[PDB]
């Protein structure tokens, strides 16, 4: 959360594993893997993502004939409003990251897209 | 769970650490740097020389100079201008025919998985033919070395100094290939793949390393000069870095998201 | 050992095939240290 | 420190106001042995059902008096889906169980910014029937909407408007003049409470065991426990500040046991 | 003795022309260790899914030929209602788990008296796909009504009317002949199966293993197991017995596990 | 012997069982799954390729997409068509000139004794030419993988990104085969030679595996795209399965009486 | 052991020949036993 000190606030952050339809009611996504991030002194929050999965090694590369796509939706709810004292910038900035686990391993070098360069 | 990301060492963290979950077991070891780049890709489709050569004078070249350009693979993932190192990479879009077209190269395999600064491998160069039946020699000089251009006649027969040396000129046989592991010879400790420093050398230019590379190879036809042909043969060279170390991690290219 | 299946016998030795440095004279450690 | 993060199933709720878990009564109400008017057995805790359940309650405006309460029943609030309170698979087993003995474990969120002022008083309060119109029927969620919070007025105190029974023509219909669940505001201390200051805490923690008359009780007909969120100084700031904070609660039960499978209710 | 109660939870069958259980592929096969192919708690068996589903089939008469089968798929049968077979609470658990390993154990009944003549072959055929139409969708429950029994055709012989893919009108369509989900109905015997002979029993009895290209299987599109009543000989009987003896099942999941929870399945 | 059938259990007798004899000595193990599918067989006759391809569009594919059809060889006993599994296998009877007439292949020698369900095994691909003097290539992709269908100009010659890759392309000498066995490389457990589930993908079909494959070979002929011919060349694949597991009995095909 | 007259000699590794599963930590007995 790189907003101000002074703000105080709560953020849901659901990953559904992958249904049907996206769900997007805070209701439809607290029924989910879900955890609630409260903002204070420590400003940050790693919210790991389950590994559910039927087969042992997902696809890194769905660009296949597609659908709603596993494996499923992050999503970033804000559960109570934040709320700022007077003389203080609306709208801060939840800055997002993305790393791997401590158990996250990959399978089969393919040759790469060189479309880095044209 | 409750971090600081500012710190900047983030804890690689499990699903056990926020909720109830379990260690999934190691897969592979495929991301080991001695194990994905010690595998064979294409680097640069390089004419096969049918004289005694000239080799390409250095920048800035101006016109009328008759030399031999697109004959020699200066062998190295960075790119490459006109058998020569370089900085940027350039492709023609559109190339018309004014000016002679350089034969740039750059290692496409490499640079998307090229996440680190510093990087030292042995070479294994294959050279294969891309014309059917073609009797080639894989000849080869040092980072740090020059050709020799010029003829020696024997026998009424202008045989180039390009034949012989004390550096690898492995001959072919008819429908077959070169396959040879090249050392590292360069006098640099490491290969940079990025570097920031300024080469002092004929007229100094920011990010270009002067030592960077493994040599550089050339494709000659084992026949004297009056036996020269008229149509122009190619001939693809393939390299594997074998026993790779790297160091000192850092970006991979913008992929655009247009 | 690498990309490497020749675990039983190496013909060349180990100056020839590879390159070893001259002398001056698992456990994925990190990368950054905080202290 | 006041940094308490209570992990349950696969929802765990964090807070860095915390005041302390108020357990009640005993040292852990957690514990629980099975109900001993049954001779079958009890359908125990499970992973699905142990976990919170957030939903939401009105805001809290300047608008609101003093003793202005909200009354948030347990487990009737997980049937009748109060303020957005799906039970999930709670609720689709204690439909389908006869008799249920669980105890709570609620927690009450509001965060007021350090230049509000104001003290809600969460309280777990036994017994009550305030979620009951003076005239029977239940509050429908058109009721909890039309009104936002309940006034404590003279019916709430004397308990007057608790629900009778019609005694018909015959007899001449008394004066009804006091009930014995009335509410006195000024004694709603005396129940498993915290005070939801606007400048000691955010999140009230109350933890309450299974009482009842009965060593375990119906299903749809139970309100043993009843949350209870009563104003004690209204809310005040300067304009600028962020109106209307919202109050929302996250209810937990340990230790359930479900006698009396049967097919899901139907009235 | 013949006579075997195979109690289960609170559902318990019995049957005094049993013939044995005849186990399938192992000696327990209930026996069955969680999946490896998920990283979260499995919802493992509990005493609300550990009993007996009894539910109808269509009736068998002398119009029936021979090798007209009856499919029954497992678990396809909880989740659509076929024979008026309610899951229970196993189908609302179903519909929220995203996979689910179970192995089955099933029972048909189907009383014949000692006059009749006749012999059903009940056996759990694994891997296919005889409850869907050679057009794709699966059979609703008026087509089960408007056919009561399929005939062995050259279709199902031959595997020429398994659901396809629309190759579109650029591929010219090629004749389909065979398909790999044919049935070949003299060799029905090497599945793990009983007969149901008019003179011998009145009960089979199997218990297969949980069997499956992946180590758990998704809950919505599984049909890894079949239960196919085939009628090897035809019913018969001179007028005035007995007519359209009734035939019924009774399917178990022993041992399931159930990962990946989300909400109820809405497509 | 008095038995009894309906109990599912029939106990193999011999001739002392009723009768006076012996035992006959055992034969032979041939019947053996490790040796019986441990041998190999032809598989399906793919064209080589002499460009760069467009890989087919998954179904339903309409009329006027200019895509390169029966060159890609989706190794799997199952039925394929146009390269992709399907579930029914259908050859043309007479097959008139409208419309694109689609690869369809089949293990005949697999599913004669496919009586099991769900079989695992290694397998050796054997790429036999149908050409007399054909130096071909046999490139691969895995099961989850696809094809890279573009070229990148080397030398002002189209050179298609299928000569290079981290995946196995063997390049034939002339006159000659290419073998190699390739592992189990699918996500499932074990392949299903008869499968009931239904594949949630494009729009789902009930009996058709999505990865139940060891992946996908294709020929191509070590040529630009300058240096293309004029009539189709074919390309035999035979393969064996290595190393061959096989789970749960289940029924051979119906033998018809005409 | 299969259809491998190679009593012998192995060449390539055990993990490089076949491809052997990962962990997840004569007799033809009958397919259907009655209980």
């Amino acid at each position: 959360f790189c907003g101000p000190m002074m703000a105080r606030g709560k953020f849901l952050l659901s990953y559904s594993p992958p249904n049907g339809t996206q769900p997007q009611t805070l209701s439809e996504a607290m029924q989910c893997t879900y955890s609630i991030w409260d903002i204070g002194l420590n400003s940050s929050w790693t919210f790991v993502i389950p590994y559910i999965s039927p087969s042992d090694y997902r696809e890194t590369r769905a660009i296949t004939n597609s659908v709603y796509s596993a494996d499923g939706w992050f999503s970033l709810h804000k559960l109570t409003k934040i709320t700022l004292p007077p003389d203080c910038p609306q709208s801060p900035c939840i800055l997002f990251f993305a790393s791997a686990g401590e158990d996250y391993t990959l399978r089969l070098p393919v040759d790469c897209n060189p479309s880095y360069v044209f | 769970s409750t971090d600081n990301a500012e710190t900047g060492v983030i804890e690689a963290g499990n699903t056990d650490t926020d909720f109830s979950g379990e260690l999934a077991a190691p897969g592979s070891n495929h991301t080991n740097v001695k194990f994905l780049f010690d595998r064979s890709r294409l680097l640069n489709v390089i004419k096969v020389l049918e004289k005694d050569a000239v080799f390409p004078r250095p920048f800035p070249t101006a016109t009328g100079t008759q030399q031999d350009d697109g004959y020699f693979c200066l062998l190295t993932p960075r790119p490459t201008v006109a058998s020569r190192p370089a900085t940027r990479f350039g492709l023609y879009v559109s190339p018309s025919d004014s000016g002679v077209l350089a034969n740039t190269s750059l290692d496409f395999n490499f640079y998307s998985l090229a996440c680190f600064t510093y990087f030292r491998s042995d070479l294994e160069v294959t050279v294969v033919s891309l014309e059917p039946d073609l009797e080639f020699a894989v000849g080869w000089f040092p980072s740090g070395s020059e050709y020799q251009a010029s003829s020696f006649v024997y026998d009424q027969l202008h045989v180039p100094y390009h034949f012989t040396g004390r550096t690898p000129r492995a001959f072919a046989s008819k429908g077959g290939k070169v396959s040879f592991v090249l050392p590292w010879n360069s006098v640099s400790s490491v290969l940079p793949v990025r570097w920031g420093g300024a080469s002092k050398l004929s007229s100094a230019t920011r990010g270009l390393p002067a030592h960077a590379d493994w040599g550089t190879i050339y494709a000659f036809i084992p026949r004297p000069n009056e036996k020269k042909s008229t149509a122009v043969k190619h001939v693809a060279v393939y390299i594997r870095y074998k026993n790779a170390r790297a160091w000192c991690p850092s970006m991979l290219p913008f992929r655009s998201y247009k | 050992r690498g990309n490497n299946g020749n675990m039983t016998f190496n013909y060349y030795a180990n100056t020839y095939q590879n390159s070893v440095d001259f002398s001056t004279s698992g456990i994925l450690n990190p990368l950054g240290y905080l202290k | 420190d006041r940094v308490t993060t209570q992990t349950a199933g696969n929802t765990a709720i964090n807070t860095q106001s915390s005041l302390g878990v108020l357990c009640a009564y005993v040292e852990d109400p957690t514990k629980s042995d099975p109900p001993s008017s049954s001779t079958d057995q009890p359908t125990t805790t499970f992973t699905a059902i142990d976990r919170w359940y957030t939903g939401r309650l009105n805001s809290w405006t300047k608008a609101v008096k003093t003793f202005s309460f909200q009354a948030v029943p347990l487990p009737g609030a997980f049937l009748s889906r109060q303020g957005g309170l799906n039970g999930g698979a709670f609720t689709a087993t204690l439909h389908r169980h006869f008799l249920m003995k669980c105890g709570w474990q609620v927690q009450v969120q509001c965060n007021l910014t350090q230049f509000h002022q104001g003290a809600l008083l969460v309280a777990m309060v036994p017994e009550t029937t305030l979620d009951v119109k003076p005239d029977g029927k239940a509050k429908s969620l058109q009721e909890l909407n039309e009104e936002q919070w309940v006034e404590m007025s003279d019916d709430y105190r004397t308990g007057k408007n608790m629900p009778f029974q019609s005694l018909g023509t015959y007899y001449r219909p008394p004066n009804w003049t006091w009930g014995p669940n009335f509410i006195n505001p000024y004694q709603v201390t005396v129940f498993p409470h915290q005070i939801l200051n606007a400048r000691t805490s955010t999140s009230v923690d109350i933890n309450v065991p299974y009482i009842g008359e009965t060593p375990t009780q119906s299903s749809e007909t139970q309100n043993s426990w009843t949350l209870l969120v009563m104003v004690l100084v209204p809310l005040d700031y300067k304009e600028g500040a962020t109106t209307d904070p919202e109050i929302t609660f996250s209810v937990r039960p340990t230790s359930p046991y479900f006698n009396g499978l049967r097919n899901r209710y139907t009235t």
